[PDB]
């Protein structure tokens, strides 16, 4: 409705009997592929992104918001816990770190 | 010529014109359209076809109307069956009603 791509804002100038929109939009530019999951299976518990999503580089699991790649260390405070890992289709096995743990230990 | 309308409209200089695309091209793009929403979603919309899992993608969705993606997750293939059942249910009414 606002130009293609994500609208960011829009500018407006008159024009005789009319008027042009200028608008500015966010265009993702230049994408590249990684292996995905639905969940992980960390203590026979399924773990979901609160906001992002699972990438693999190929070894390593991590988590990203979906429009930039970022990732990040998936941690209980980005993921939230639902059910066992047995009904998810395609569920890996990973590691999630606990933030409190190195603190009770220190 | 008299069992045809066309004729006389013909001989009386109205004339029918063809449209510039053709059925075949204008099912090409409803395919290209429903591949690369199958495919990537609504990337494809806004940039290059990223390509993502169809469960994941519904999984966005879900989270569009305000509904965990886990959700989706546990309940994948009766959310798959019932839409296949609609659309099967599309197809019957296509196949029953003529108008
Ligand atoms: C991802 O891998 C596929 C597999 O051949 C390739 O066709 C595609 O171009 C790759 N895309 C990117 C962005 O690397
Ligand atoms: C993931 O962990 C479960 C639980 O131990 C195991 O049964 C399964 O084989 C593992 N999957 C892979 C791909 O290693």
């Amino acid at each position: 409705f606002c130009g293609k791509g994500y609208h960011l804002m829009s500018f407006p100038q008159s024009a005789p009997h009319g008027v042009v929109f200028l608008h500015v939009t966010y265009v993702p530019a230049q994408e590249k592929n990684f292996t995905t999951a639905p969940a992980i299976c960390h203590d026979g518990k399924a773990h979901f992104p609160r906001e992002g999503v699972f990438v693999s580089n190929g070894t390593h699991w991590f988590v990203t918001q979906r429009n930039f790649y970022e990732p990040q260390i998936i941690t209980t405070d980005n993921t939230f816990v639902s059910g066992n890992c047995d009904v998810v289709i395609g569920i890996v096995n990973n590691t999630v770190y606990d933030p409190l743990q190195p603190e009770l230990d220190s | 010529a008299a069992r045809d309308l066309i004729c006389a409209q013909k001989f009386n200089g109205l004339t029918v014109l063809p449209p510039l695309l053709t059925d075949e091209m204008i099912a090409q793009y409803t395919s290209a359209l429903l591949a690369g929403t199958i495919t990537s979603g609504w990337t494809f919309g806004a940039g290059a076809a990223l390509q993502i899992p169809f469960a994941m993608q519904m999984a966005y969705r879900f989270n569009g109307i305000g509904v965990t993606q886990n959700v989706l997750y546990e309940n994948q293939k009766l959310i798959a069956n019932q839409f296949n059942s609609a659309i099967g249910k599309i197809q019957d009414s296509l196949s029953s009603t003529a108008s």
